[PDB]
């Protein structure tokens, strides 16, 4: 994740897997239950969509929900990038190339890129935006089981 | 001749700042130059004639050829739409260079900037099709008129453009 340092300027740390722990264990309790959704949002502050993926992709079992989770996933990620035409290159010096909506999702990024992006000035926000994706498939899925 | 010459006549804010003139490389990417060369003349009843430089950044390009929205989100080809990236062949080496710009892979329209430093980055990106021939000079001036941004402090014109040699 980024993350706040007390000195200034946000800073990257690896996964944790204190936190992947908890949240696999929150799944493997509730069985998609309406909780999870504030539980996910609570254990993911300041995630980098490859933090996310790698949050999504160690629930054991739940297949079916994981795909069905994907689905919403990278429909939301067609409709942003329906919604937002490529910004005009030639790229400036020192610029990073702007995030599609695959880019967003973590499918086509680097965690090299996503942290260039969160950690800009001002940050571009790609783990808020993958986040809310997330958030939508999960309350699919939670009308689908419970 | 195989390449063609072609020039712009530059005004600021409507006062005349000079001409400058630009080599196409028709012998190594023909598409692309023919596209330019056309838009130039005004040939096909649509072009260049008018539009404005609406992004330019010190230190880095002068960037025009929207003439039909004026601000970076529009322009046409002669070829009815976008079209492909016709080769990389050339590269961005230094001032002077002109390239296709563009906002993702094969969709060139009317849009091209000119160099005014060497823009290794852009190479496999942008299509290399001419140089500025005579006018550098004029190139540097119009930079004076950018910021960081791209926005510029005047309004920065083609009066005049066409074919020359």
């Amino acid at each position: 994740p980024i993350v706040q340092n007390l000195q200034g300027q946000m800073v990257h740390q690896a996964i944790s897997p204190r936190t992947l722990n908890a949240w696999v264990k929150v799944v493997e309790e509730k069985a998609f239950s309406p909780e999870v959704i504030p539980m996910f949002s609570a254990l993911s502050e300041g995630a980098t969509p490859q933090d996310l993926n790698t949050m999504l992709n160690t629930v054991g079992g739940h297949q079916a929900a994981m795909q069905m989770l994907k689905e919403t996933i990278n429909e939301e990620a067609a409709e942003w990038d329906r919604t937002h035409p490529p910004a005009m290159g030639p790229l400036p010096p020192g610029q990073i190339r702007e995030p599609r909506g695959s880019d967003i999702a973590g499918t086509t990024s680097t965690l090299q890129e996503q942290i260039g992006w969160m950690t800009h000035n001002p940050p571009i926000p790609v783990g808020e935006i993958y986040k809310r994706w997330i958030i939508l498939g999960l309350n699919k899925i939670v009308r689908m089981y419970s | 001749m195989v390449n063609p010459t072609v020039f712009f006549d530059i005004a600021v804010d409507g006062e005349p700042l000079g001409r400058v003139s630009f080599e196409l490389f028709a012998d190594k990417v023909p598409k692309t130059a023919e596209n330019f060369r056309a838009l130039s003349t005004g040939e096909k009843g649509f072009g260049y004639k008018g539009s404005c430089f609406h992004r330019i950044i010190p230190g880095f390009m002068c960037q025009g050829g929207d003439f039909t929205r004026h601000n970076g989100t529009g322009g046409k080809s002669i070829y009815g739409e976008k079209f492909e990236d016709e080769n990389f062949i050339l590269k961005h080496t230094g001032p002077g260079i002109l390239s296709m710009a563009n906002a993702g892979p094969n969709t060139n329209g009317s849009q091209f900037f000119i160099c005014t430093a060497k823009t290794e980055w852009l190479d496999g990106k942008h299509v290399v099709f001419g140089k500025v021939k005579e006018g550098m000079n004029i190139v540097e001036a119009m930079e004076r008129f950018g910021s960081r941004n791209g926005k510029t402090s005047k309004k920065i014109t083609i009066a005049d453009c066409g074919q020359l040699e």
